């Protein structure tokens, strides 16, 4: 769904 | 980083810069004198303009500038939606000769658990508030490791942490690291010892409900080992 990496 | 402090320069001589073009991408750890550990995603680049820069304070400063020989990424990595392991070595092209300002952090035991309430830091140049810039200088903030299942609780992420991934929350609600600080290294207790690297949050870096998470290193260390050519 939602885990963003901290990219 | 958003609401952390500026490091003491050089107190945390194991940092990397990860960047494109001359741009700060992700923070990462030395972790061997020619290799640095950081997060899988941030490897989604172009390695031609990719460079490690060591030994910085200020992102606006030459520091130790490397070239990439290699990039690693852990053999069951699995990109988002997933994002499991986590985890890549970047092979230095030169060997890095240990001084005051640039030098390996040792690897965990393979036996390190990172139990719930251990207290912890992390440090990255990561945006210092949503939606806005890069930090100029680099930043540290405090965290503490929560306990997996709650965070994994419905409201939280899910059931979707695995038990290699640490859970983080700051002492404050408006702390939290952001864009620019995953790769980064989580270090705990007294002997400030690797261990984690910082993997994923939210959009939103400050949301309760989606708390920062790491990468267990212990897990992975001979894995680091075999790639890094030691045992």
């Amino acid at each position: 769904s939602g885990k963003v990496p901290l990219s | 980083i958003i609401g952390g402090r500026e490091v003491i320069p050089h107190s945390r001589p194991y940092m990397a810069s990860l960047q494109r073009n001359g741009s700060h991408l992700c923070g990462g750890v030395l972790v061997h004198p020619k290799w640095v550990l950081t997060a899988a995603h941030c490897l989604a680049q172009r390695m031609a303009q990719l460079r490690l820069v060591l030994g910085l304070h200020t992102l606006d400063s030459p520091g130790l500038t490397f070239h990439i020989k290699a990039a690693i990424q852990h053999p069951r990595y699995k990109p988002v939606p997933a994002l499991e392991n986590n985890l890549a070595l970047l092979q230095l092209d030169g060997k890095v000769k240990p001084s005051r300002t640039i030098r390996p952090l040792a690897l965990p035991s393979k036996r390190q658990v990172v139990a719930a309430g251990t207290r912890c830091s992390m440090a990255g140049w990561g945006l210092t508030h949503q939606g806005g810039r890069l930090s100029r200088v680099l930043r540290e903030l405090d965290l503490q490791v929560l306990d997996t299942r709650m965070c994994n609780n419905s409201r939280f992420w899910n059931g979707s942490l695995s038990p290699s991934m640490v859970c983080l929350a700051a002492d404050s609600k408006d702390q939290a690291p952001c864009k620019g600080d995953s790769g980064g290294p989580l270090v705990c207790g007294k002997g400030r010892v690797l261990a984690g690297v910082l993997s994923f949050s939210s959009r939103v870096c400050t949301d309760i409900f989606k708390p920062p998470v790491a990468t267990a290193v212990a897990p992975y260390v001979s894995w680091i080992r075999k790639v890094t050519g030691r045992s």
